[PDB]
């Protein structure tokens, strides 16, 4: 439900290489994505589990 | 990195592959001695349940040419033993993001493993100066990482067309590197990374470490990296090298 797990993957302006997991919303599954390291946004947790635990 | 092309075996024998825990690569680092390297910040900062900044969680790759090599004879393996980030980082402006990682047994230098030389206090490095990124990092923005090490060539930038490229942004301890048209620049998986300058003397001298940027080789939005300078007593301070 969280609205921010309707919004897009956000990397962000850092170059780390941060493989993060974030809810698809129009695929109901949580998917791979890249986290620059910083700026994170609601919608990019560490493992498959946290990400469908709060986006289910 | 993007725009770039491969390294050579010890072309850079001072670049570092930092990984982490259930994640593989993550960040570049500099060898700056037997004992210590010179990354980011934003690479070790507690997130997402994660201690990015607990050293047990870290493997450093010294030699380094192809990620996807296991098991290489010019390619050496160590644990930290603790990370130091600047006392005043900031993960949301971006300022002062520098840490000092050192090893846990020392590095052993050989023809593919050596350390870069760091700038004395007062170097300069002139605006247009032509200077190199290197790097594992995407290889177009929203792309993939790279298995080995590209090399690319950018040059320094007046520092107001860098407080004014990217408005409300710049602080002292940063620096544009790159090109006002892009094609190449340093990118996601790059930080840390050092970025590496033939000075007249013939030796190569860090000139700052890969931190951010929008986006990454776009026009007129260069690579935003850490100066070296001004850390290079809180390094001897520190470290004690």
């Amino acid at each position: 439900r969280p609205d921010f797990c309707l919004e897009p993957p956000y990397t962000g302006p850092c170059k780390a290489r941060i493989i993060r997991y974030f809810y698809n919303a129009k695929a109901g599954l949580c998917q791979t994505f890249v986290y620059g390291g910083c700026r994170a946004k609601r919608n990019n947790f560490k493992s498959a589990e946290d990400c469908m635990r709060t986006c289910g | 990195v993007v725009g770039g092309t491969d390294a050579d075996e010890g072309e850079w024998p001072w670049q570092v592959s930092l990984h982490a825990l259930g994640q593989g690569h993550i960040c570049g680092a500099s060898l700056i001695s037997p004992n210590w390297l010179v990354s980011a910040a934003h690479c070790y900062i507690d997130d997402r349940g994660f201690r990015y900044s607990d050293p047990t969680q870290w493997t450093a790759f010294l030699g380094l040419h192809d990620q996807s090599q296991r098991s290489a004879p010019g390619v050496q393996e160590r644990r930290l033993k603790r990370i130091i980030s600047h006392p005043f980082f900031n993960d949301f402006t971006f300022d002062y993001d520098i840490a000092l990682l050192e090893l846990e047994k020392p590095a052993e230098y050989s023809s593919m493993v050596r350390p870069i030389c760091l700038p004395d206090a007062s170097h300069v490095f002139p605006a247009g100066k032509a200077i190199w990124v290197t790097g594992w990092g995407h290889t177009q923005y929203g792309g993939t990482g790279a298995l080995i090490l590209q090399k690319g060539e950018i040059r320094v930038i007046n520092q107001t067309t860098c407080e004014n490229l990217l408005p409300q942004q710049i602080t002292p301890r940063m620096m544009c590197v790159g090109f006002l048209s892009g094609g190449v620049d340093s990118c996601q998986g790059d930080s840390g990374g050092p970025l590496s300058s033939v000075e007249a003397d013939g030796r190569i001298f860090q000139a700052g470490v890969v931190s951010w940027g929008d986006g990454c080789a776009q026009r007129n939005k260069p690579g935003v990296y850490t100066r070296l300078p001004l850390f290079r007593d809180w390094i001897k301070e520190n470290t004690g090298v």
